């Protein structure tokens, strides 16, 4: 039987289950890197050793922290758990490839370990550019299992993806329109849309690279025709959706969190709200050589660059004000899930403004490969889409588990790791705006300053993580279990008490048409 | 029990072995690569077929044998399948747009120009000709084979399908032998890169979808489809059209004007 | 059937809150050691 | 070359850096401005008792937090495209340089009269002269005349580096079997350091860049010696 | 070929608790029973391999 | 949210040794590593 | 000889930071012209423009590597 | 365009059969004649080892590394030209 | 170099029954070379394999428009 249930499972809750669990032991590996990335640059001079055993250690962080930690908590983990509930559909479309989707991802981890066990490891960034991966620079199997581990990563959210749109478009009471879905339900069935056309280019890239590196091909060999810079198209194709992927089941969080604690039966401008992620989507889309504005383009194509990615800031502050909106006239619950959700608001707002910073191609040349992008994109990840992912834990871990955690400590929690994530990377822009590059194990001593004060940040953050296990823990050995919650009529997860039982609406809702 | 029209799927042990098949061919590849063994990639090749195999007869027996698929499940197939094949479409515009970023912009290291210095493209008016005419006709008489299924006839519909799986052997074994005359290679810089992986993934895929069509033939020499219900051979009938498509943007892009 | 409620619906046993500490510490531990264990791994093979 | 606790942009050594200074001080205003409005009224909606939790209609709100958005980005677009186009502008150069990527450290060519190249390598930390830069002095300076509009061409000879200079306002990457062009005018003499901005495996954070600007009538002594 | 489908709908529809990957009958064990150990055997052995592939050799 | 009592309440004490057996079992293996940093950078 | 020569002046069809076709192009035009001076009975100076501009643009392990493969005969090249 | 063909009423099995047969199985033997008119082999061409082709930037993993997996002696030189 | 010319030989960048192009691209190529020459102060000689193929292809009314044309800076072509 637990064989059955949990390895052969076809149910969405302990698939949401497995991908929590599995995404938060990923956190944790995915934070002993960034402390071992945060030790070299403490103090001046070498700690570990030269810039291949660091740049190992730094794109192992970032392969951790996006496709084992981020995307499996937010759409495995939360998307299975919460999807089916908030429709009230009895499960997802394809129970069974939904469980292939998760059991990809602990092979694709082990292909990532073994990548930096083999040879000197896959330093290369997580972004993979050739010719430093290519088999010269990075001779041997590391730059391979890489690029494998990413194949199945890449399988199993394509899948994934194919299972949460067909869902969320098939599975819904016959009267419930896509404009009656809750706005997690949208932000989930949209990231699905950008995973499902995104990953097979960034399938192809790295495809190509895997036959340049290994039967001769020259796709991105300039002695062959080919060319480096191609790759980095088809690469960030890729990854500029990817990041609205990272961030968008963030958003439909958020939204759900602010509207539940500000007492509210809804968000505010439901459908500006659709409107804006649907918006983001797309327009994540056509901006990705924004992450190339010194490869050398042609000035009319950073200038289109530089506008295209500006105005995705607009439907953005649509969101960001709705929100503001939708706590406005609230009875506020100062709870921990709350606090996480403010702070997102404010933290991801400063983060994006400075990815508007970044989008001006002039301004970009100086700014470039240097830790004000670092500083950029820790804002919205570190501090939106983790602020989010921790907001959703502690508002919906009683509905899995069926047990409260100690608000106290969960407010503790939230304070340490606010002062941390801002003591470690506020000051990150001012080493950006006067030049330290990124990728760099040691540093002019000009930098000293604020790479001591940023390491010291990331020690914080790292108490903040090892408080999270013990309040899991307390939850778990002090067994409260729930009662009620507050505002069930407009959050529908909730009805079938916590945890819900394994089969949840066998005898669908109700809802009529008039 | 339940009042929804959905399918709950009894517990499976196929994705979790379709899972560690994936890992199986993956460090396969790379031991085949780096250290001179096929084991592992063999060992991985047999048990993706293998789940394969249960998976999908799993799925005939859930359908044909017990009766879960409801319109509202076949509705739900309906829709994962034409999202796969966006994901596959999407998988071959890579491909294009390499092609065509090396081949407008010729570096110097070919000439400057394209095809590049050294390279003799096949004539597209031969094999690749006789190729594009067969997949066509193979995309005609899988219609005829639908038509015939949904008018009831079993005779015509066997037909029609075997001419079809006929055609996509015969690309198959043209493309081979094809690979076999040109005198160019993937080792031939950016033009054999482009040519034989593009050209490659879409034999794969027309083998995919020739083997897709065998499983209908057979199912329907076994009388499993309605004239109604045959979600399996609409399926296999999208795919193929989806390889025929992507064959007309190869022959006109690769063959004809990057000739 | 399977077990249903709180402390059932996953796959660790809540039933000792010290047999559970135990597997939480190594779960956690083992993520968060192993990084440090492949930079050994990395610095001692050359 | 950056000093210690430095919040800022290095001081502007060109015309095009100073420009990028006060854009940046023009977006960094908005930056802050939007940043302490939403920091603002975050704590405006928690600060009340009064409550409102009825429907509330969006459309006309909506309209204010489109267009104004839409304004200010136009009022950043505007000074960064016009920029943008300066940086591009014809400049008629009096001398091109190339320079070529290696791992680890950077070449140098001066190929207009004279076929001069030369290799530039970090100075190892303990070969530094009382006073010099960890991490980066190097051996073989470029030297380049001031006050002269100058043709950059930048290229690698194995896998991708990236040409720096903040002082200058320059980056641009270094591409095997790509030929890329930057213009470099100097408004003062003096030493301006700049490192490797693209990961390019052991030795990035140690193949740094130094130009030596001199007067023209210096520059020519210079590449004259070098007979 | 005659139309034998009502009798795979009998047994497949037969109340004996399997589930449909082994409702065919033995021949399904069997199956079963190759490729889990296939896919364990190679996952065991991929491990190995890591191990082997981790230090210097050859 | 409302909730029954603890079916098993965790102490102050309780709560003492379940939050430093989590600390040292991310500080210490971390610890042993780091501080034999040296010793592999010459093995 | 109408020269002064200091570096190579802007090409318009070489607008772009991508500058490698210009060094290309004059690389191809010094020795298409050196061929026909040669081989038709004239004088190379009259090439002399297109050896400066390339000479000042062109790496030179690009120029070594390209004069190596016309001498074996490798050059993809029209010359 | 309506091509030139011009039938309809009903689009239906027999139809499509009519297409099949009349249509397309007829233009496939058309292009298969084509095709074994202009068959036969062509000239091979001097051997230039050109450096933007038989690229080798590690052994293939069969045979002896320096053959690609569908060599053709008779067409395919290697980095040093044509087999004996 | 020696001559012996008779008439202008095949040219397998113009295979076809049309040849206006022929016509066309020897007349550009004379005359681009002869600027070349008048130039540099070298000899209009070099060109003259050029000149004696588009002679013998041209229809002399197309050649005396083309001159024409070039005198009064209505050439379309680039010289
Ligand atoms: C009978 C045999 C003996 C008689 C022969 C006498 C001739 C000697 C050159 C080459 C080149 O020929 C061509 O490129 C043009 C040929 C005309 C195209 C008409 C073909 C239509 C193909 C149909 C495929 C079926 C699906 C259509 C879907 C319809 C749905 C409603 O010609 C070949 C043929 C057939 C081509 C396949 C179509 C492919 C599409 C390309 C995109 C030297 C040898 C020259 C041989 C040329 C023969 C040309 C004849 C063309 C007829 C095509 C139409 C078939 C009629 C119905
Ligand atoms: C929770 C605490 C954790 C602890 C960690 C820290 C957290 C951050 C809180 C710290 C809260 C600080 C509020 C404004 C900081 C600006 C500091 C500065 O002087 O900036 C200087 C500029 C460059 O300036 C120059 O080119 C020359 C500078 C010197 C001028 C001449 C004066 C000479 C003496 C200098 C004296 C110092 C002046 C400072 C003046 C200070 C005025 C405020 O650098 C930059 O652009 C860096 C900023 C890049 C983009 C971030 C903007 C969004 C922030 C708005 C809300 C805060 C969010 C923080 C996130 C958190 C906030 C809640
Ligand atoms: C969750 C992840 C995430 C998100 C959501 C974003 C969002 C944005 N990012 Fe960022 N970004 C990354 C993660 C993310 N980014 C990563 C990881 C990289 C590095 C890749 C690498 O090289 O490794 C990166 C790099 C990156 C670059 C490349 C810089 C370089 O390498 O030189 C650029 C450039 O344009 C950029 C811009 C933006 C912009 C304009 C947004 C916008 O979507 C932000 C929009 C939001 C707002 C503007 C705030 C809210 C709006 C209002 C309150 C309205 C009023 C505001 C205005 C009028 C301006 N990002
Ligand atoms: C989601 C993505 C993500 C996150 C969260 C982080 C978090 C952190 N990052 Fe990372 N980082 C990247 C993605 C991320 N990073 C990327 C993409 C790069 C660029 C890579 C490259 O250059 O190739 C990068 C690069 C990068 C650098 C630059 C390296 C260089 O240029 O040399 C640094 C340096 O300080 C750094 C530090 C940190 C630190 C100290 C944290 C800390 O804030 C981490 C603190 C801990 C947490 C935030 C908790 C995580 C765990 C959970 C959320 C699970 C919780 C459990 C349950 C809910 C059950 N990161
Ligand atoms: C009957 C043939 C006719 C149709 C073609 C059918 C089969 C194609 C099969 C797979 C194609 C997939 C990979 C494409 C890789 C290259 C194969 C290209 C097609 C091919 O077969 O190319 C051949 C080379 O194959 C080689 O190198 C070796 C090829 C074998 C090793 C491939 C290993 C790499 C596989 C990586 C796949 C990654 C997939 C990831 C998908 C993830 C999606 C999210 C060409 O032979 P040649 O001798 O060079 O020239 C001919 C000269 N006479
Ligand atoms: C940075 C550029 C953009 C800045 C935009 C700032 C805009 C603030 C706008 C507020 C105007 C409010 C006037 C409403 C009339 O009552 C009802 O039904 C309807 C109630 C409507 C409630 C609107 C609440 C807004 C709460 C603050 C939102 C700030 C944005
Ligand atoms: C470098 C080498 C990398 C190798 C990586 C290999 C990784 C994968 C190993 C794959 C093993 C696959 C085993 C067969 C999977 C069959 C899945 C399937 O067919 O799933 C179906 C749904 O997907 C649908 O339809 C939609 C259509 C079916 C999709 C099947 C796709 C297989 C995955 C291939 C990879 C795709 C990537 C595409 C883009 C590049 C059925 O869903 P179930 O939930 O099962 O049942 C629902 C019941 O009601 C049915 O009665
Ligand atoms: C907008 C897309 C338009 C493509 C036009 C391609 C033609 C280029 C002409 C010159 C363009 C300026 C440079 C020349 O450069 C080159 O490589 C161009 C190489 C091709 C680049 C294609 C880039 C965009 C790819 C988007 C693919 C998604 C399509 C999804 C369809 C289902
Ligand atoms: C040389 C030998 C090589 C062999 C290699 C083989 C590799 C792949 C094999 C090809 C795929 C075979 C798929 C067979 C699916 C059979 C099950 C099926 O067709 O199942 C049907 C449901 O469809 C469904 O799940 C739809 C199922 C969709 C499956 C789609 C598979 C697509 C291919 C995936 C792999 C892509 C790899 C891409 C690589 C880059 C069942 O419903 P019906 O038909 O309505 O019947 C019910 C009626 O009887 C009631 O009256
Ligand atoms: C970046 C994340 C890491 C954060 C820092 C971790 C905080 C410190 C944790 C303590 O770790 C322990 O420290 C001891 C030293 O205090 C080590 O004992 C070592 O030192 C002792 C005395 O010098 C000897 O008794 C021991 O035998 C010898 O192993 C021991 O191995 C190590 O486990
Ligand atoms: C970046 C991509 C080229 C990728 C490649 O090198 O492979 C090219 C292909 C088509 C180009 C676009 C098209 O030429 C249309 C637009 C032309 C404008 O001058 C710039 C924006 C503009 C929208 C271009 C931006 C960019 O250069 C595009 C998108
Ligand atoms: C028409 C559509 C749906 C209305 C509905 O059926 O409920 C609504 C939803 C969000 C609206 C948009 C958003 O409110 C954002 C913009 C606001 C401006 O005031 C008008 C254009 C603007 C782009 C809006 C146009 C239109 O009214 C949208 C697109
Ligand atoms: Cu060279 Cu980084
Ligand atoms: O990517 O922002
Ligand atoms: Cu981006
Ligand atoms: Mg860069
Ligand atoms: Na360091
Ligand atoms: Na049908």
């Amino acid at each position: 039987m637990f064989i059955n249930r949990w390895l052969f499972s076809t149910n969405h809750k302990d698939i949401g289950t497995l991908y929590l669990l599995f995404g938060a032991w990923a956190g944790m590996v995915g934070t002993a890197l960034s402390l071992l990335i945060r030790a070299e640059l403490g103090q001046p001079g070498t700690l570990l050793g030269d810039d291949q055993i660091y740049n190992v250690v730094v794109t192992a962080h970032a392969f951790v922290m996006i496709f084992f930690m981020v995307m499996p908590i937010m759409i495995g983990g939360f998307g299975n758990w919460l999807v089916p509930l908030m429709i009230g559909a009895p499960d997802m479309a394809f129970p069974r490839m939904n469980n292939m989707s998760f059991w990809l991802l602990p092979p694709s981890f082990l292909l990532l370990l073994a990548s930096s066990m083999v040879e000197a490891g896959a330093g290369t960034g997580w972004t993979v550019y050739p010719p430093l991966a290519g088999n010269l620079a990075h001779a041997g199997a590391s730059v391979d299992l890489t690029i494998f581990s990413l194949h199945l990563a890449g399988v199993s959210s394509i899948l994934g993806a194919i299972n949460f749109i067909t869902t969320i478009i098939n599975m819904k009471p016959p009267a419930m329109s896509q404009y009656q879905t809750p706005l997690f339900v949208w932000s989930v069935m949209i990231t699905a849309v950008l995973l499902l056309l995104s990953l097979p280019v960034l399938a192809a890239g790295i495809t190509m690279l895997l036959t340049d590196r290994n039967l001769n091909t020259t796709f991105f060999d300039p002695a062959g025709g080919g060319d480096p810079i191609l790759y980095q198209h088809l690469f960030w194709f890729f990854g500029h959706p990817e990041v609205y992927i990272l961030i968008l089941p963030g958003f439909g969080m958020i939204s759900h969190i602010v509207t539940y604690y500000s007492g509210k039966k809804e968000p505010f401008g439901y459908m500006g709200m659709v409107w804006a992620m649907m918006s983001i989507g797309f327009l994540g889309f056509i901006v990705w050589a924004h992450h190339m504005f010194t490869v050398g383009m042609d000035v009319d194509t950073r200038a289109y660059f530089t506008s295209a990615t500006m105005i995705i800031a607009i439907p953005t502050g649509v969101k960001v004000f709705s929100w503001l909106a939708t706590l406005h006239g609230g009875n506020i619950k100062w709870s921990p899930a709350m606090m996480w959700a403010l702070g997102f608001i404010f933290l991801f707002t400063v983060g994006g403004l400075t990815g508007i910073v970044l989008a001006n191609s002039s301004l970009d040349i100086v700014l470039h490969d240097t830790y004000y992008v670092v500083a950029h994109f820790h804002y919205v990840l570190s501090m939106g889409a983790v602020f989010a992912i921790m907001g959703g834990f502690v508002h919906w871990f009683p509905l899995f588990s069926g047990y409260t955690l100690n608000d106290t400590w969960a407010k503790i929690h939230f304070a340490i790791m606010f002062v941390g994530v801002n003591m470690t990377f506020f000051p990150q822009h001012f080493l950006g705006l006067s030049g330290m590059p990124r990728r760099y194990s040691d540093y002019p001593d000009a930098y000293t300053m604020w790479n001591t004060i940023s390491s010291m940040g990331s020690f914080i953050s790292l108490t903040a993580v090892m408080l999270m296990v013990f309040i899991i823990w307390e939850a778990f050995a002090s067994k409260r279990e729930v009662l009620t919650v507050d505002l069930t009529t407009t959050n529908l997860e909730w009805l079938n008490g916590c945890p819900p039982p394994y089969h949840t609406f066998e005898e669908p809702t109700y809802v009529n048409l008039k | 029990h339940q009042t929804h029209a959905y399918h709950m799927v009894n517990p499976s042990p196929w994705p979790l072995t379709g899972a560690l098949s994936a890992l199986l061919m993956t460090s396969g590849l790379t031991m085949w690569f780096h250290f001179n063994s096929m084991t592992l990639l063999m060992i991985g090749l047999t048990t993706n077929m293998l789940t394969m195999y249960q998976w999908w007869r799993d799925v005939i027996r859930e359908s044909t044998f017990q009766g879960h698929h409801t319109p509202a499940v076949q509705k739900g197939l309906r829709y994962g399948m034409i999202l796969f094949i966006i994901s596959e479409v999407l998988f071959f515009t890579g491909f294009f747009w390499a092609f065509y970023h090396s081949s407008l912009a010729p570096t110097p290291e070919l000439g400057g120009c394209w095809p590049p210095t050294g390279i003799h493209p096949l004539n597209p008016l031969e094999v690749p000709l006789l190729n594009t005419s067969v997949l066509l006709a193979s995309g005609v008489s899988i219609t005829w084979a639908h038509h015939s299924l949904m008018e009831g006839d079993r005779k015509h519909m066997l037909q029609a399908l075997f001419i079809t799986i006929t055609l996509g052997v015969y690309f198959t074994l043209l493309q081979a032998s094809e690979y076999y005359e040109a005198p160019f290679t993937i080792s031939d810089g950016v033009y054999g890169s482009t040519f034989f992986v593009a050209t490659g993934f879409h034999g794969l895929h027309v083998i995919i979808g020739s083997t897709f069509l065998i499983v209908c033939f057979f199912r329907q020499l076994k009388f499993h489809f309605t004239s109604n219900h045959h979600f399996g051979f609409e399926a296999a009938a999208w795919y193929w059209h989806f390889v025929d498509v992507v064959w007309l943007f190869l022959y006109v892009s690769i063959y004809w004007w990057g000739s | 059937h399977y077990e249903e409620g709180p402390g059932k619906n996953i796959p660790f046993s809540v039933e000792n809150k010290w047999r559970l500490l135990a597997m939480m510490t190594l779960f956690f531990g083992s993520g968060f050691a192993a990084p440090f264990f492949i930079v050994r791994h990395q610095l001692l093979k050359k | 070359m950056a000093y210690p606790m430095q919040l800022g942009f290095q001081d502007a050594t060109s015309p095009i850096m100073e420009e990028l200074l006060h854009f940046h001080d023009h977006t960094l205003m908005i930056v802050f401005l939007i940043s302490s409005l939403v920091l603002y009224i975050i704590s405006l909606m928690l600060t009340t008792k009064l409550t409102h939790t009825s429907t509330m209609d969006a459309q006309e709100v909506e309209t204010i937090w489109t267009i104004l958005p839409a304004i200010i980005l136009i009022l950043i677009a505007l000074p960064s495209l016009r920029i943008l186009y300066m940086m591009d502008e014809i400049n008629n150069p009096s001398l091109t340089v190339k320079t070529m990527g290696h791992q680890w450290y950077w070449s140098y060519e001066y190929t207009d009269y004279e076929d001069l190249s030369f290799d530039s390598y970090m100075i190892p930390t303990s070969e530094l002269k009382p006073g010099e830069l960890r991490l980066l002095e190097v051996d073989n300076r470029v030297v380049l005349p001031m006050e002269m509009t100058i043709r950059m061409l930048v290229s690698s000879e194995d896998v991708l580096h990236s040409w720096a200079v903040p002082s200058l306002g320059l980056k641009t990457d270094a591409i095997p079997g790509r030929l890329n062009q930057t213009t470099l005018m100097s408004s003062r003499p003096g030493l301006y350091y700049g490192q490797c901005s693209e990961i390019c495996g052991s030795n990035h954070s140690f193949m740094p860049i130094v130009l030596e600007l001199v007067p023209l009538k210096y520059f020519e002594k210079w590449s004259a010696s070098m007979l | 070929f005659e139309n034998r489908v009502a009798e795979k709908q009998k047994l497949f529809q037969e109340d004996n608790g399997l589930p449909v990957h082994l409702k065919g009958g033995a021949t399904d064990n069997i199956l079963y029973r190759v490729t889990m150990t296939l896919c364990l055997g190679g996952t065991l052995y991929s491990l190995y391999c890591l191990g082997w592939a981790s230090f210097p050799h050859k | 949210i409302t909730a029954k009592p603890a079916k098993t309440p965790t102490s102050p004490k309780e709560q003492a040794i379940g939050l430093s057996v989590t600390f040292l079992s991310f500080l210490l293996p971390a610890g042993w590593v780091l501080y034999h940093l040296d010793n592999y950078k010459k093995s | 000889k109408i020269k002064n020569y200091q570096t190579a002046p802007f090409d318009s069809r070489f607008p772009n930071q991508n500058q490698t076709r210009n060094c290309w192009q004059n690389y191809l035009d010094f020795h298409r012209c050196e061929k026909a001076m040669t081989a038709k009975g004239g004088d190379v100076s009259v090439c002399e423009w297109y050896r400066r501009v390339y000479k000042s643009l062109c790496p030179i392990s690009w120029v070594s590597t390209w004069d190596d493969r016309r001498a074996e005969g490798t050059f993809p090249g029209k010359i | 365009a309506s091509a030139a063909k011009g039938d309809h009423g009903g689009t239906g099995a027999r139809t499509w059969r009519f297409l099949t047969f009349g249509l397309a199985l007829p233009s496939v033997a058309l292009c298969t004649l084509n095709s074994w008119l202009h068959s036969g082999h062509r000239e091979r061409p001097a051997f230039i080892p050109y450096h933007h082709l038989r690229i080798r930037t590690k052994p293939f993993s069969w045979g002896d590394g320096n053959h690609t997996f569908f060599h053709n002696p008779r067409v395919n030189p290697l980095p040093t030209g044509y087999e004996k």
